[PDB]
């Protein structure tokens, strides 16, 4: 199955997102520093290994995307090129996101950064940096993904996914 | 309150670049004297000190 | 004699401060009232100074520095790696009758007359076990005290565990002593090697598994592949049961097998390899591999049978 | 001039570009003014690796002023008491040499010794080594006053390195760094030692990973024949005299998968930290070991150029 | 030569102390010392005197002492009381410390120096220079220390690398403040969280100096360049966001892609007081970079500069009205706009 | 100064 | 096979 953005109604006031790791510590440390604030729409988090995901019908529609690599596994990051061959072309129009982790200890990483640097570029999306295993720069980085997913979803007038795909367009 | 905290600010910033002008005009008044000093400042002459 | 007094200072030595009252009561060659003489308080060369000179004021052999090596020994147990030996008998051949002096005579014959200097000691431990020490030598050398060899056996049983130091020179001498003093026929070495001598024998008794069933959260997250993480937790308990684990340090595989992935399909050779495990706690870091999300489901059964088997060290062929 | 070359050298440090390949060591015989008595005290020996900026006004000429001065130095420092004069005889020794041959071009300065020697010929306490292999790139831009020597390596107790490290840190103005190699290098590493051609195979390639899981702890190790490892490298390899990162791919995915099915464990998940080879072995903590004296400069030339980029 | 007899030798090293300059002290001077240690044991009053004459001549002796305890005993003199009638008739390390340059300027020297036989000029030692009055008279010729990185508390050396221009010196700072900044940072190169404190007040010394000498390091815009992708945005917001106010005037199509590409990833995403926050700071560069232009047009061409500061100024327009819709036009992000358009 | 305001606003 | 015979 290929997911598609613009197949389900909204519903009244809510925003959805997708989280797409093999960590799951991580993920879930991360849905709980992004659902602890107040904010004014009502959010839900979805998680999961990889794409496709296991069918279901009640699955209400998804607003934003998130494919977290880790730069000290190549594990991960064969999961996210497996993954991003399942989602339509439609979606990659300022409703993804690249997070990645590890780059603050640098003797750790398998992965060079140029690597997840050309990816993000070839796919057209912005790239994210955040050691997720540290609380307080965990804590910063949910609020800015909030911010981002009430963009994408409706919730800010006059600004919407397409718009948003030129504020964070890179030079080069 | 933001307002008043930049005012404090240039204040204190005021007086203390007054303190450097003062000090670097001096050092440039010095400057000027040694440099006039100096502007206004061989082997047979050297083997008769020794 | 000073080797005796060297060997007991070197012996005190090593003793740790905090317990040394303890091994020095267990002991007990000393008499009990010149013990609050010496001062425990003061420094350790002291103590250990005045020591030598009570013990050397009495008449000291070799024998008991022995038996206090044995005793300092079984207290910590873990300095040495052990290794564990097999002992089989005929199908006809009846239950016998153990004698403990009749076990101790014919081990000190077997050794006496193959070699010709050789000590040996005993200490009958608690819960029908033996410890043995033995300093080795020959017919023109005096016995080595620095390089001795320590063998628990247990009676009535087939097993004895040895601590491998210098047995490789006299190995068949010592199966040959075993399986003559406990009328056993013929004896193997079990490839099973371990630090802790506690699980070696829980594993090889394998009495580690001791259950016997008798009747007498934030909403809002939702939690996609849950079936998949139930299901590969059920499978790990399944694979690992339930028990606690006995604690090993390590574990070998040797492999010979042949490659096989367009890629080296015309060789026909197998490709050599040899790979270890090791940690503080292995057998604990395993069963939290495929939760964790580093191995499959179920793990190969190379790594969940180790207890089972009662083996540490593999060899694999295609 | 030099500041705005250096700035601009830097800021063109992006990550735009691709890295490229690397062409496969070869063997060199060595140099006619190389030591052989010295070369074979270097080897077999296990060295930690520090990078070193510019010295400032490093002469050649007087040496023997610079080890007299670090004598009465360590000599004053260890009994903190009292005091010592310059010109004794005390119980340890510093001498100071100078290595010849071990230069990669006509450029590069040359490299010397420091040795602590406990006189009683005496015995060699604590050595340390000073090297530049093929760096055009920090010799640009830097001015005549200069010394460039990226690399530097230490082989004794870490106290004796204390002591030196701050002797010269406050006489020549210069900063001392731990070195460290990531799992990244160091699967390069593998590769390229493996390509390179031995005619006996003194010993065996092994690999060693670290696995992460919380609390508990857990290590695997992984050797294989060095005849078996070159096969399998000559499986992979087809683009003729270069390293490709794809072929460095390819290699390690084979050794991932032969492990994998017999143990069903994803090694990709896990961190390289040794690899052991028949030329060196090398750790993540930035340590080296070097066993052919064929292939030296090679491996001293991928340390500089991987000590001159964390300096620059 | 009264150091000899054992009764005045307290007092004696106390006199010693005060009078002793760099002439007084001689190598035969120097063994008598050595030699007076070694019968009486560490004496707490000869340690002070030793380590006053490894001062002076660093190439004779080397003494290390414990760490700082009173020598000398500071016992009530007799007149003690009468000086309080006298006074009244009177009245009525992150940062290297200072030392001299280093001691392996000359060495090993075969004979001196012809304009030393003559006695011709020579150079200002480090430690008379005490005061701003002995400045100014010595400011052309100085002794630098050893490391250049202990100018940065100094205010009287400060003066000094306001006016120099020197290559070495520079690449010297470079190289030290290069290091440290980048083993000292915390989202980046080993992630340490410790140094908290230790950071911010180093970056503060730093700002304070750069304020000073109007301008800014090289080594700072090497470490923006390099950190600023893996910045979160408020860990050291005020010191970070003021060292971007001083970075050398350039095109401004070079270094958008280094610098304002991430901040405007980051400015979009997050609250509204970092948006005021680097709409300040973008203000502040504004203004020194205006600053540092106009004193060039009393001495690229004038159309090719004032294209890069209108570039500049289109740039912040666009971010502000973007900035004002996201908000849904919040009266204290409209002050700081305007703000910026009345300079 | 005003960045330093504007940080403990937000600490608030 | 798991050789059993060493």
């Amino acid at each position: 199955s290929v997911l598609r953005p613009l197949d389900k109604l909204p519903g009244l006031n809510t925003a959805t997102i997708l989280l797409v790791g093999t960590e799951d510590a991580l993920l879930q440390q991360l849905a709980d520093s992004m659902l602890k604030e107040d904010c004014a729409s009502e959010l839900k988090v979805h998680l999961a290994k990889s794409l496709p995901l296991p069918s279901s019908v009640n699955r209400p529609r998804i607003d934003l995307i998130v494919f977290v690599v880790n730069l000290h596994s190549k594990y991960s990051l064969q999961n996210t090129e497996e993954s991003l061959r399942h989602v339509d072309a439609s979606f990659f129009l300022g409703k993804v996101c690249f997070l990645a982790t590890g780059a603050g200890r640098e003797s750790h990483c398998s992965i060079h950064r140029h690597t997840v640097v050309k990816l993000a570029h070839t796919y057209q999306s912005p790239l994210l940096y955040c050691d997720l295993e540290v609380e307080g720069f965990r804590a910063t980085m949910a609020q800015r993904l909030v911010r981002v997913l009430q963009i994408c979803a409706g919730h800010v007038p006059g600004v919407s996914a397409l718009n948003l795909l030129s504020l964070l367009r890179s030079s080069e | 309150s933001t307002k008043e905290s930049k005012n404090e600010k240039l204040k204190e910033d005021l007086e203390r670049e007054q303190r450097w002008l003062d000090e670097q005009q001096q050092i440039m008044e010095s400057l000027n004297v040694l440099h006039s000093e100096l502007k206004n400042k061989s082997e047979s002459r050297i083997f008769n000190e020794l | 004699d000073e080797t005796v007094a060297e060997f007991i200072k070197r012996t005190i030595l090593k003793i740790p401060m905090n317990e040394l009252t303890t091994i020095l009561k267990a002991w007990d060659f000393l008499s009990e009232n010149q013990l609050q003489t010496v001062n425990f308080r003061q420094r350790k060369e002291s103590v250990v100074q005045h020591l030598i000179h009570l013990c050397e004021e009495k008449r000291a052999s070799i024998s008991d520095a022995a038996l206090l090596d044995i005793i300092y020994m079984q207290f910590h147990q873990h300095q040495k790696v052990w290794e564990v030996f097999q002992m089989s008998k005929g199908p006809g051949e009846d239950v016998d009758l153990f004698d403990m002096k009749q076990f101790k005579n014919s081990f000190k014959k077997i050794l006496q007359r193959a070699l010709k200097n050789v000590t040996v000691s005993f200490r009958e431990t608690e819960e029908n076990a033996v410890w043995i020490r033995i300093a080795w030598g020959t017919q023109y050398t005096k016995p080595n005290q620095y390089k001795p060899t320590y063998v628990v056996y247990y009676s009535q049983t087939p097993y004895a565990f040895t601590s491998s130091s210098m047995l490789r020179r006299n190995t068949p001498l010592l199966g040959q002593a075993l399986t003559i003093a406990s009328k056993h026929h013929q004896i193997v070495k079990m490839d099973l090697r371990s630090r802790y001598l506690d699980s070696l024998k829980a594993i090889v008794f394998k009495q580690y598994n001791q259950t016997f069933e008798t009747h007498n959260m934030d909403s809002r997250i939702i939690h996609e592949n849950i079936v998949e993480k139930e299901r590969v937790q059920r499978i790990t308990q399944e694979t690992f049961g339930d028990y606690p684990q006995p604690q090993l340090e390590f574990a070998q595989y040797k492999l010979e097998t042949k490659f096989k992935s367009s890629i080296l399909a015309e060789r026909e050779e197998p490709l050599r390899c040899l790979i270890k495990f090791s940690s503080p706690h292995l057998l604990e870091a395993l069963k939290s591999l495929a939760p964790a999300g580093i191995a499959d489901a179920p793990l190969s059964p190379l790594l969940t049978c180790i207890p089972n088997k009662r083996m540490n060290y593999f060899k694999i062929r295609d | 001039p030099l500041q705005k070359r250096l700035e601009s050298v830097r800021k063109q440090s992006s990550f735009i570009l691709t890295p490229p390949r690397r062409k496969i060591p070869q063997c060199s015989q060595l140099q006619e003014d190389v030591d052989p008595q010295k070369v074979a005290f270097l080897l077999h020996k296990q060295w930690t690796l520090y990078s070193l900026t510019p010295l400032y006004k490093f002469s050649y000429s007087n040496l023997k002023e610079y080890s007299r001065l670090l004598n009465a130095f360590i000599v004053a420092e260890k009994q903190k008491g009292l005091a010592v004069e310059v010109g004794e005889d005390f119980n340890i020794k510093v001498i100071f040499s100078t290595l010849l041959g071990m230069k990669g071009t006509q450029r590069d300065p040359e490299a010397f010794l420091v040795q602590i020697v406990s006189k009683s010929e005496g015995k060699v306490l604590w050595t340390g080594w000073f090297c530049c292999v093929f760096g055009d790139s920090l010799l640009e831009t830097v001015s005549e006053d200069f010394t460039c020597l990226p690399l530097f390596l230490a082989n004794g107790a870490e106290s004796n390195t204390a002591i030196i490290g701050t002797w010269f840190q406050k006489t020549f103005d210069c900063y001392f760094s731990p070195l460290a190699i990531n799992a990244f290098n160091l699967s390069w590493m593998a590769a390229m030692w493996t390509a390179c051609k031995m005619d006996h195979y003194v010993a065996t390639t092994e690999f060693l990973w670290s696995v992460p899981c919380s609390p508990q702890s857990l290590d695997i190790s992984f050797a294989i024949h060095p005849e078996d490892a070159k096969a399998l490298w000559d499986s992979v390899h087809k683009t003729p005299g270069e390293v490709t990162q794809e072929e460095v791919d390819l290699f390690m995915d084979c050794l991932y998968s032969h492990f994998h099915r017999h143990f069903k464990i994803h090694l990709s998940a896990t961190r390289l930290v040794r690899v052991s080879t028949s030329v060196a072995s090398a750790h993540t903590d930035g340590k080296i070991k070097i066993l052919c004296h064929k292939y030296l400069i090679g491996v001293l030339a991928y340390l500089t150029e991987l000590a001159i980029f964390q300096i620059e | 030569a009264s150091l000899q007899d054992d009764a005045l030798c307290p007092y004696v090293c106390h006199l010693l102390y005060l009078l002793t300059k760099k002439e007084n002290v001689k190598p035969f001077r120097v063994r008598k010392l050595l030699d007076l240690q070694a019968k009486m044991g560490m004496q707490p009053h000869l340690q002070a005197l030793l380590s006053l004459y490894k001062f002076f001549a660093p190439a004779l002796i080397s003494v290390s002492l414990p760490v700082k305890k009173i020598y000398f005993k500071n016992s009530e003199n007799l007149w003690k009381t009468a000086l309080l009638a006298v006074k009244q008739r009177n009245r009525g390390s992150v940062i290297p410390v200072l030392n001299s340059s280093s001691y392996t300027k000359e060495c090993g020297k075969k004979e001196m120096s012809l304009s030393d036989c003559l006695n011709r000029s020579g150079s200002f030692p480090l430690e008379q220079l005490q005061s701003f009055p002995q400045l100014l008279q010595n400011i052309h010729c100085l002794e630098l220390p050893s490391q250049m990185g202990s100018v940065l508390n100094n205010s009287l050396l400060l003066h000094y690398i306001n006016c120099v221009r020197d290559e070495p010196v520079l690449l010297r700072f470079y190289y030290w403040l290069s290091q440290t900044l980048q083993e000292e940072c915390i989202w980046y190169k080993v992630n340490n969280y410790e140094h908290g404190k230790e950071f911010t007040n180093f970056l503060d010394t730093i700002i304070r100096a750069e304020c000073f000498l109007q301008e800014g390091f090289y080594s700072c815009e090497a470490f923006l360049y390099k950190s600023l992708p893996l910045w979160d945005g408020l860990c050291c917001r005020s010191q970070f966001l003021q060292l971007v106010s001083w970075i050398p005037f350039s095109s401004f199509s070079e270094v958008k892609p280094l610098l304002f590409d991430h901040l405007a990833q980051l400015f979009f995403t997050s609250t509204i007081y970092f948006k005021c926050s680097v709409l300040q700071s973008l203000k502040e560069l504004l203004q020194n970079w205006l600053l540092w232009l106009s004193m060039d047009i009393h001495m690229t061409t004038l159309g090719g500069s004032m294209n890069s500061v209108s570039k500049l100024i289109h740039y912040v327009g666009w971010l502000s009205t973007t900035a004002m819709r996201l908000e849904s036009n919040n009266t204290f992000l409209l002050h700081f706009i305007l703000d910026f358009y009345e300079k | 100064g005003v960045l330093a305001h504007l940080e403990r606003l937000e600490t608030q | 096979i798991i050789d059993e015979s060493d």
